[PDB]
């Protein structure tokens, strides 16, 4: 029914055009991407259990030409495996092309391309922070609501070769075992505080050692001891997360037991940060590829 | 500092 290969060709056609140049797909092609990827999301576990080699990327926030640059450096799928940590939309000027490209690769390569839920993949957040407005401007509100139904099915966490725990935000004082994540039911919005809310929203903090208050107005901060306890309980080496704007594109927290990834250089046009992607090779060795502001 | 929901 849906021509995946022609959607991707048209999305990749603007490689080497002036940044900001739109790919105006048909509404029914976009609806097709949302409904087909949703079925793929629902057939795969909510806790992904992935294997290296793998490229891990943090927030994109609709910077579509920076996503194209990440693929240039890392190899366009299926040349590399990918895990994205969420926050595909809002802030940037081309959320639509960004999420369409990622959803198209997910349909095309469903065992080699993976996407986590971020906090901007929630209707209440992407309504305010740009994605509703981009949808209204370029298509309509009904298509914005179709994306909502797709985002509600996204998986929440990943474990890479039994050693790297990946999610968007971070930890929860409610999180006792991995099984707790596993029967969070989908589709779900995030209607209350608690585990799923914390996985999308929580932040490390150097000046709390346990659990602390979060300046975002939601969820918590966690310190180095929290991370240490969690990794040792579940026999893990590293938390890989995203969610926070960092100067170098990547930043270590909690005695290098956590790393933050941010894959959108020069965020909002206003911060002068770099972007970063984490390459985990086949022998569980990590390296960082930097994308300049 | 772009507005805490987030520099
Ligand atoms: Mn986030
Ligand atoms: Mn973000």
């Amino acid at each position: 029914k849906l021509n995946i290969d022609s959607i991707i060709q048209r999305l990749l056609e603007v490689r080497g055009s002036k940044p900001g140049k739109n790919v105006q797909l048909q509404e029914n092609e976009i609806r097709g991407l949302c409904l087909k990827s949703r079925e793929i999301f629902l057939s795969q576990p909510i806790l992904l259990e992935l294997e290296a080699p793998l490229k891990i990327c943090g927030d994109i926030h609709g910077q579509y030409y920076d996503l194209l640059r990440l693929f240039e450096y890392g190899g366009f799928p299926p040349e590399s495996n990918y895990l994205f940590l969420g926050d595909y939309v809002d802030r940037g000027k081309q959320s639509l092309e960004t999420i369409c490209l990622l959803l198209a690769y997910k349909i095309k390569y469903p065992e080699n391309f993976f996407l986590l839920r971020g906090n901007h993949e929630c209707a209440s957040i992407n309504r305010i922070y740009g994605f509703y407005d981009e949808c209204k401007r370029r298509y309509n509100i009904k298509l914005w609501k179709t994306f909502t139904d797709c985002f509600n099915c996204l998986p929440i966490a990943a474990i890479v070769d039994e050693k790297i725990f990946c999610c968007h935000g971070g930890l929860s004082p409610d999180l006792q075992s991995m099984e707790q994540i596993r029967r969070i039911m989908r589709p779900t919005d995030v209607p209350d505080q608690g585990l799923l809310c914390d996985l999308l929203w929580s932040d490390p903090d150097k000046d709390v050692l346990g659990w602390g208050e979060n300046d975002r107005g939601v969820s918590f901060t966690f310190g180095a001891e929290v991370v240490a306890k969690f990794l040792h309980k579940h026999d893990l080496d590293l938390i890989c997360r995203a969610h926070q704007v960092v100067e170098d594109g990547y930043e270590f927290f909690a005695k290098r037991q956590l790393v933050t990834l941010f894959s959108a250089p020069n965020y909002c046009g206003e911060f002068d940060n770099a972007g970063a992607m984490m390459s985990v090779d086949e022998t569980l060795m990590c390296s960082f590829q930097i994308l300049k502001p | 500092x772009l507005x805490a929901x987030x520099a």
